[PDB]
């Protein structure tokens, strides 16, 4: 628990924030053109 | 006094069947309001109390013209409905009433 | 200065500017918000395409009045109304008009992801990329208030959970009931 507070306070903590919300924003922006690609 | 009654209450009356009857009447054309305005006891009101407000940046649903001096319509809001709108030559008329 | 200005009773809904339009982005991401609005309101609603700039009162006063009293029949019926504009990309550009059209806006919400969707689109849009994002970061210098739907959900249902609740709410507000 003491290691995880060292890596909140390096840089790691937007690593598994950032590219997660990199990738759902990735997913909800490809239905934006493909639910228009049909009708 | 009982002179000035027996045709001041059957006004009230007629304006209120007239405010009836025109809530099932199709929107004939909606306005875009600018300023602010409430209902008071002296604005010659024909039915008092069944009289709308408005702020500033509203929309009004008119459904007919009651008279010169006010329409009849229904304000845009979940659950509102017809009321008396005021004309704009009644809202000239309201403004130059408090400088007189 | 007019208390009152002449609108339709029924505002037409405008689904305008999240990237700059007149691209193979904007336009096809509001192609597909459409799609959505082809039969959610199926019966009680009138979709059309808007080609002339009705920003104007290029195309004369004839072309442009005669498209905007379009509008003027369609609010007679008291259904609602669709345009697919493509010139439209600021609020204030619609709002010298006698139409005042609901500004739905579709929210970017991270500008840096903006910049992968144009090189998602092949070699074509990778020509646009500072300009787009340009006077979409100028749809960040409105304030959000400006507008009247902002959309910034990601997926499918849950950006049209705004969209179909907040135009039924309108529904009953300017419908009574018996």
């Amino acid at each position: 628990t003491k290691e995880r507070e060292k890596a909140k306070s390096r840089g790691t903590f937007q690593k598994l924030r950032e590219k997660q919300q990199l990738e759902e924003d990735l997913r909800g922006y490809m239905s934006w053109i493909t639910q228009g690609e049909v009708m | 006094q009982g002179p000035h009654m027996a045709l001041r209450k059957e006004a009230e009356r007629q304006a209120l069947a007239q405010l009836e009857k025109a809530k099932t009447k199709p929107v004939a054309f909606a306005v875009r309001t600018n300023v602010g305005y409430n209902p008071s006891p002296g604005d010659e009101v024909p039915v008092e109390g069944v009289a709308i407000t408005f702020e500033p940046k509203d929309f009004l649903h008119i459904k007919e013209k009651y008279n010169n001096d006010w329409w009849i319509g229904r304000l845009v809001k979940e659950g509102c409905e017809v009321g008396f709108i005021p004309s704009p030559v009644k809202l000239d008329s309201l403004r130059l009433l408090q400088e007189q | 200065v007019p208390p009152y200005d002449v609108v339709p009773s029924m505002r037409p809904i405008i689904l305008v500017g999240p990237s700059l339009k007149g691209y193979e982005v904007t336009d096809m991401m509001q192609k597909a918000l459409f799609d959505f609005l082809k039969h959610l309101f199926d019966g009680r609603i009138s979709i059309t395409r808007v080609t002339a700039d009705i920003s104007l009162a290029r195309s004369s006063l004839a072309e442009v009045q005669s498209e905007i009293e379009r509008i003027f029949e369609l609010a007679r019926t008291l259904q609602l109304v669709a345009l697919d504009a493509d010139t439209i990309n600021h609020p204030a550009q619609l709002s010298k008009t006698s139409l005042a059209p609901i500004i739905v806006y579709i929210k970017i919400t991270s500008p840096k992801v903006l910049q992968r969707l144009i090189k998602s689109r092949g070699k074509s849009q990778s020509k646009h990329l500072n300009v787009q994002i340009a006077a979409s970061e100028k749809l960040a210098q409105c304030p959000p208030e400006m507008f009247d739907i902002i959309l910034d959900e990601n997926q499918l249902e849950d950006a049209c959970e705004h969209l179909a609740e907040y135009l039924e709410a309108y529904w009953k507000a300017t419908h009574p009931p018996s």
